[PDB]
This record gives structure tokens, C-alpha cells and sequence, in this order.
């Protein structure tokens, strides 16, 4: 719990710094250091759920605090400050928890989906990592939580499928293939 | 300290541009912005036998951004074919690139580079990379993302062009 | 008799958010019924209808700010574009309880940009009175001594206090505008 608090403290410290002085700030000691606490925090979270062996207990205790701490934080971050590893970290947990998380896709996809989509829908170049990861995530949900794609409204579903079209139109081999 | 013309070729996303940038700036480009036609880039290495300059003709891999394709190669003095170990397709087309190139340059020191070794899930096992053998090309495993065997291709070409099997990079002012 | 029964029905439906959160159409039907009961002149009905509505909003806050199946726009919008036609017959205190209820819905929209627009319109009605009283005070400060205008400044503030209790930090955009 505390670890999530500090993660969020740093995540909000970084985004502000960027919002106040542009991407450039990322390129200096303190920020790069704060990025590290975030990234290792994510490694730890995903690194454990992977080797965990009690899906439900994991979905009912270690997942909900992720929502406000890491997801809605990723949402509120300025585009330049959002952590790509947040998406891939989440992708891994979907692969593991599967059906036990199918009911949280609504809550999750809200935060990350649309907001991330708007970062990668202008061209095919900017925010590479965000492209790659985002679709590892979308792949995972579709793969182990398909029922979710039915719960949501036709308007949202469409937005999802057309996102896939968008994937396989990429010139980055990996992104287009995942699509 | 004379120079040489180095033509760099391969499929798209192969990492041709990214490879070149690393050398001059030291930075690593994460984005994929396809090269239109060509982009001559002068590179300099300092050896024990005086400075050496490569005019890198970073050409395009994509078919619609081709350019004066075979037209760029003329007057070349060495080349580098590059493929991506994460995509077999880019290794199966290597023969096509070596083709166009030698039909323009009959005898020039060439190097074959398998880029992207850093990515753990490698789809092109070393066991398969044998094309250089019968065509008498040099080969290396490289990564623009980790500087792995970073300077091998250039060090080797230098050995050949300066006719010295003992040339060594030193980075002396 | 009908009012005593209707209240109990409304009490029961108020105690089972789990059921409301799974059945939007019902939730929708309930909320609208409450909006109708809000012009009921029979004793207590209006207090009943408000209590239930704030209750429900608190417990179902997310369903009002996210688009449901069968809709093309978040329910809040219909509610906000109609605040006056709904609360026109309510008493002062009930109007505050109503504003607090919508405040909770606003607090669900975690997306910065949209929450800000929601907030601006949420406080638009009260703001008019404020802005009005303020410009006149910048011509004659003897107006802030006027019994009626002081009665309004009280109620406006009282409304501002409830909205803040529910909206939370993001409400800063409002406080700053009048601080
Ligand atoms: N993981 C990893 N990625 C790499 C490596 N080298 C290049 N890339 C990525 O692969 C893509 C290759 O981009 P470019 O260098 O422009 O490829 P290119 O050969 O110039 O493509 P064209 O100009 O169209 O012929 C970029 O997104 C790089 O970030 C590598 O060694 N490891
Ligand atoms: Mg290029």
C-alpha cells in the first residue's frame, strides 16, 4: 500500500515538472531517478502476480489498489509523463488472472484505453513503446477476457475493433502483427 | 586521411538509420520514421594509422520510398547488408539486396549484419544464417540498442580498404 | 396510502445498489421517478425523494458519468441540462442535498478535461447569482448590507460547501474562481 503511495507521489511530481517545463526535464538526474522507482515498482507488481498461485485472492486484494494508484494516475498524467510500462504491467496480470479480472476491464479500459489511443492516432511514429504495449494489453484482454467486449456498448466495442485495424496498418512489424 | 563510400541497405525497420545515428550522436532512436530515398552521413573513426572517414549512404528499405535505388550504389567502395533477427522475411530478402548491389559493384568488401540481438525472442536462429558463406561476405551479430559488436562492421571494412589486418580504433584526437 | 408505499419501495431500492449497478435501465427508471417525486406536494415525499437520490448517487456514482448500453451520452448531461426544471419546486435545504448528490457523480469523472467542463456547468446556476451580486457590490458596497442579497450569498455558499464535500480536490477550479 505505501509503495503505491510513493509511486503515485513520484508520478505526480514528474508529470508536474514536465507540464511546467516540457519533456526536456526527463533528461536529468532526479527525474530519471524517480522514473526508476516507478519502473521497478511495476516490475515488482507484475513480477509477483506472474508467479502467484491463487488468482481470486490476487484479484480481490492486490488489484483494486492498482486502479487508483497506477491506472487513474496514468490517466491524469500529461501525455509526455505517462509510463508505457503501466500498460504492459497490466497486460501481464490479465494473462495471469484471466477470467478473475474480466469484471474489471470496464474500470481499467476507461482510464488507459481512450486516453492512450489519442496519443497514437495522429500518425504511426510518436510514442513507440506506448503503441507496442497498448496492443499487448488489448491482445491479452481479447485473449483471456473476451466476455468484456460484449458487456460494453456497441459504440465502445466498435472503437475497440477499429483500433485493431489501426494496429495492422502500422509499418512497425511488431505492432502490425499483434494486430 | 582519405575517406570511402559506404552503402547501407536492407528491409524497412531493419535498423539502418538507427544504427548510423548511434555512431555519430551516441543517442538511440526508439521511433520508426522511414527514410525517403537516401541520407548521406559522414562518419569518422580514429585508427592507429590516421583518421578514416565513411560516407554512409543510408538508403531506404521500403519499396515506395525506394528512390534512385540501384542508382545510389555507383562508385561505392564497400557495403553493409542488414537484416532483423526478429523478422525472417528480412533475412530471406538479403539475397535480393546483395544481388542489385554486386551488379553495380563487382568486387567490394561487404558485411552482413543481423541487428536486434538484444531482443530476447529471436526468430532467426544463428544456425540459419549461412548466406554469406558462398558469397564470401563477412558477418556479425549486432545491436544498435546495446552497442553489441557495435564497431565490428566498420573495423572489418577498414582492415580491407587500408590493406592492413592489424588496424585498430583508438579514438585519439 | 400511495405515498407511504412509494417511500418504502424507494427505501428498499435504495438499499440494494448492487442490484442497481447491474441493471442500468432500472437505475435510470428509479432516478427519473425520483425526479418526478421532486414536484410532489404531498408531505415528506420531497424529503424522501432527495434522501434516496443522494444515497443512490453516492453508491452508483460511476454509472452516471460513463456511457451505458442503449445510450449515447452520460446520464449526468441530461441531469445538468435540466437542473432548474427538476429542482424548481424544492426548498432551499433540499436544493443543497440535490447539489451534493450530483457532486458525487462529478467526483467519478477522473478524466481531468471532462471533469472540468462538468464542474463549470455544475456550478453555473449558483454562479450567476454570485457574479450578479458581485458586480453590483463593485458600484455600491452598501449592497452587501441588503437583507435579501445577504440571504442569497448564504445559500449560494451553502450550495458551494456541499458540492465541495462531494467533488473533492478537483473543486479547486471553482474555489479559485471566487476565492
Ligand atoms: N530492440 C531493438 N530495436 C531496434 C534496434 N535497432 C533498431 N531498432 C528499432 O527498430 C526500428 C528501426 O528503425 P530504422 O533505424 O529507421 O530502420 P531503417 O532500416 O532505417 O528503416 P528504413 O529507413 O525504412 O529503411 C526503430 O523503431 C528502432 O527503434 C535494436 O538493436 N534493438
Ligand atoms: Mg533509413
Amino acid at each position: 500500500l505505501d509503495m503505491l503511495n510513493v509511486y503515485k507521489c513520484l508520478s505526480e511530481n514528474i508529470s508536474a515538472a514536465i507540464q511546467a517545463n516540457g519533456e526536456m526535464v526527463t533528461k536529468q538526474p532526479l527525474i530519471r531517478s524517480m522514473r526508476t522507482v516507478k519502473r521497478e515498482t511495476l516490475k515488482l507488481i507484475s513480477g509477483w502476480v506472474s508467479r502467484s498461485n491463487d488468482p481470486q485472492m490476487v484479484a480481490e486484494n492486490f488489484v483494486p489498489p492498482l486502479l487508483d494508484a497506477v491506472l487513474i494516475d496514468y490517466q491524469r498524467n500529461v501525455p509526455a509523463a505517462r509510463e508505457p510500462e503501466v500498460l504492459s504491467t497490466m497486460a501481464i496480470i490479465v494473462n495471469k488472472l484471466g477470467g478473475h479480472i474480466t469484471a474489471e476491464i470496464p474500470q481499467i479500459f476507461d482510464a488507459v484505453f481512450e486516453c492512450t489511443l489519442n496519443m497514437i492516432n495522429k500518425d504511426f511514429e510518436e510514442y513507440p513503446e506506448h503503441r507496442t504495449n497498448f496492443f499487448l494489453l488489448l491482445q491479452a484482454v481479447n485473449s483471456h477476457c473476451f466476455p468484456a467486449f460484449l458487456a460494453i456498448p456497441p459504440a465502445q466495442f466498435k472503437l475497440v475493433l477499429d483500433s485493431i485495424i489501426w494496429a495492422f496498418k502500422h509499418t512497425m512489424r511488431n505492432v502490425a502483427d499483434t494486430g | 586521411q582519405v575517406q570511402f563510400k559506404l552503402v547501407l541497405v536492407g528491409d524497412g525497420g531493419t535498423g539502418k538509420t538507427t544504427f548510423v545515428k548511434r555512431h555519430l550522436t551516441g543517442e538511440f532512436e526508439k521511433k520508426y520514421v522511414a527514410t525517403l530515398g537516401v541520407e548521406v552521413h559522414p562518419l569518422v573513426f580514429h585508427t592507429n594509422r590516421g583518421p578514416i572517414k565513411f560516407n554512409v549512404w543510408d538508403t531506404a528499405g521500403l519499396e515506395k520510398f525506394g528512390g534512385l535505388r540501384d542508382g545510389y550504389y555507383i562508385q561505392a567502395q564497400c557495403a553493409i547488408i542488414m537484416f532483423d533477427v526478429t523478422s525472417r522475411v528480412t533475412y530471406k530478402n538479403v539475397p535480393n539486396w546483395h544481388r542489385d548491389l554486386v551488379r553495380v559493384c563487382e568486387n567490394i568488401p561487404i558485411v552482413l549484419c543481423g541487428n536486434k540481438v538484444d531482443i530476447k525472442d529471436r526468430k532467426v536462429k544463428a544456425k540459419s544464417i549461412v548466406f554469406h558463406r558462398k558469397k564470401n561476405l563477412q558477418y556479425y551479430d549486432i545491436s544498435a540498442k546495446s552497442n553489441y559488436n557495435f564497431e565490428k562492421p566498420f573495423l572489418w571494412l577498414a582492415r580491407k580498404l587500408i590493406g592492413d589486418p592489424n588496424l585498430e580504433f583508438v579514438a585519439m584526437p | 396510502n400511495k405515498a407511504i408505499i412509494a417511500s418504502n419501495i424507494m427505501y428498499i431500492v435504495g438499499q440494494y445498489p448492487r442490484f442497481l449497478r447491474a441493471h442500468w435501465k432500472f437505475l435510470k427508471t428509479v432516478v427519473n421517478k425520483l425526479f418526478e417525486f421532486m414536484h410532489e406536494t404531498h408531505d415528506g415525499v420531497q424529503d424522501m425523494a432527495c434522501d434516496t437520490f443522494i444515497k443512490i448517487a453516492q453508491k452508483c456514482r460511476r454509472h452516471f458519468v460513463q456511457v451505458q448500453v442503449g445510450e449515447v451520452m452520460p446520464f449526468i448531461d441530461e441531469i445538468l441540462n435540466n437542473i432548474n426544471t427538476i429542482i424548481c419546486d424544492l426548498q432551499p435545504q433540499q436544493v443543497h442535498t440535490f447539489y451534493e448528490a450530483v457532486g458525487y457523480m462529478i467526483g467519478a469523472q477522473t478524466d481531468q478535461t471532462v471533469q472540468e467542463h462538468l464542474i463549470e456547468k455544475y456550478m453555473l446556476l449558483p454562479n450567476q447569482v454570485w457574479d450578479s451580486i458581485i458586480q453590483q457590490a463593485t458600484k455600491n458596497v452598501d449592497i452587501l448590507k441588503d437583507p435579501e442579497t445577504v440571504k442569497q450569498l448564504g445559500s449560494i455558499l451553502k450550495t458551494n460547501v456541499r458540492a465541495c464535500k462531494a467533488v473533492g480536490h478537483p473543486f479547486v477550479i471553482q474555489l479559485g474562481r471566487i476565492y
